[PDB]
């Protein structure tokens, strides 16, 4: 729509301005292509007599006639009178590697214990892994991948036990692979668990429980499950967890029970493992599907939302039934902490910062990355 | 579209919880399509020149259930 458009456009200047007041960081750079995958590398380089360090980051490209690339590119925070601190980015947000990927990438992630080792997920059913040390950083203008692994955008390496990597298959199935000590480029799967009716969407390891994972898909279902168990075809629970697609999920890092889980409902879900048929919470507020959610590294109670909506709801859930002002009730619940209204399309994916706290790299379908720090005093008090 | 930067400066900084009232960062934390009143917390700092705990996950999860759905 002609009129739509615009209307977006005039809002992202409204935003513009009010960054200041709204932000202590807004990094924003227009990629030559649009990514649907973003994560922090958990390196940090802080070079010699510098007020800035050097992080990374983990893109990808989703074309359909040129050649599709796996990304890596550095990004340069700040270390610790006059308004408003604008300038430009400039040599600040730049690519240093690029690999060659067949077809689009829908989603890439790093293996804790190694780093270097980036799996890829396809359209496909299979899933490329890729070590950037082993490729050039300079592609010609032929992929190249260093193992390829037969069997929605799940993916997942497990934190405990190395070489262990779930994914949602075409088939409505979760492969589950084993690349440790592999004799051979291609690898087939160990397991397949057979439990979702509809197909399946995301799917994550347990944080401090080497047997247990989670998963979600189309037919409205969260699935514990348990790798040790012999019955491949039923998880240990299963619950109704929302009234529509649940396209992702993400366990708390400072709980071993606690969960969230996101759906095509408007709706972040709150779970607790030592109770799945009791829903802890609801978070309502956003205008259309949730596609992806993630918890704070740094802070227990916090965690994030994205989706089909142009807007990220970052939810502070120990303000959770505080008592508002009538005004404040307008605005939304207490437990939505912070609205960021940087992009102007779909958010695909996001990633929050393991080193610096509060920051956030986001990604969309309009072509551009913004790495952001909301405002200090929004926060704290 | 068009790439910037942002670095918040020190004076900017304070003069948000300087001017508390007039920003209102509650409020505008949810409203990022308002735009704010950036004349007049500028015209406050400047006039008015001379002058937090989270609680932990066991409480909101213990409260969580003790006000359910």
């Amino acid at each position: 729509d002609a009129v739509e458009e615009r209307v977006i456009n005039e809002e992202y200047k409204i935003w513009k301005k009010n960054t200041p007041f709204l932000y202590d960081l807004v990094m924003t750079h227009a990629l030559e292509w649009p990514s649907l995958t973003a994560q922090w590398l958990p390196d940090v380089t802080r070079p010699e007599g510098k007020d800035f360090s050097i992080h990374r980051l983990v893109l990808g490209t989703h074309t359909s006639d040129e050649q599709n690339h796996l990304v890596i590119a550095s990004v340069q925070l700040p270390n610790d009178g006059e308004f408003g601190g604008f300038g430009s980015v400039s040599g600040k947000i730049e690519i240093e590697i690029k690999i060659n990927h067949e077809g689009e990438v829908n989603r890439a992630r790093y293996m804790p214990q190694n780093p270097c080792i980036i799996a890829t997920k396809t359209p496909s059913s299979d899933v490329l892994v890729f070590d950037y040390t082993k490729h050039p950083s300079k592609p010609d203008p032929e992929c190249n991948p260093d193992l390829r692994l037969r069997g929605g955008y799940g993916l997942s390496w497990n934190p405990n036990l190395s070489g262990h990597l779930l994914s949602a298959s075409d088939d409505h199935t979760i492969c589950l692979w084993d690349i440790s000590a592999v004799p051979g480029k291609v690898v087939d799967a160990k397991t397949i668990f057979t439990g979702h009716t509809a197909v399946v969407e995301d799917v994550s390891w347990h944080l401090l429980h080497e047997s247990l994972f989670g998963s979600v898909a189309d037919d409205q279902k969260l699935m514990i499950w348990d790798t040790r168990s012999n019955n491949t075809s039923k998880p240990s629970h299963s619950v109704d967890a929302h009234t529509a697609e649940v396209n992702c999920l993400s366990f708390n890092p400072y709980s071993e029970f606690i969960l969230a889980t996101g759906s095509a409902d408007k709706t972040v879900a709150l779970w607790d493992l030592r109770n799945l048929k009791l829903k802890l919470h609801s978070f309502e507020s956003h205008k259309d599907e949730i596609f992806q959610v993630q918890w704070s590294p740094h802070n227990e109670t916090i965690l994030a939302s994205s989706g089909t909506d142009r807007r990220l709801n970052v939810w502070d859930l120990s303000k959770i039934g505080e008592e508002q002002s009538p005004e404040d009730a307008e605005d939304g619940p207490p437990e939505l902490l912070f609205i960021h209204g940087g992009h102007t399309a779909k958010i695909s994916d996001f990633s929050w910062n393991p080193n610096e706290p509060w920051v956030i790299c986001s990604v969309s379908e309009d072509n551009i990355m913004q790495v952001w720090q909301m405002a200090e005093n929004i926060y704290n008090d | 579209r068009q790439a910037f930067y942002l670095h918040t400066t020190k004076l900017t900084r304070i003069a948000r919880r300087l001017c508390r009232e007039i920003l209102r960062p509650w409020h505008a934390a949810r409203h990022p399509y308002l735009p704010i009143n950036s004349a007049a917390i500028k015209a406050e700092c400047t006039a008015r020149l001379p002058e937090a705990v989270r609680k932990p996950l066991e409480a909101v999860l213990r409260y969580l259930e003790t006000h359910p759905r």
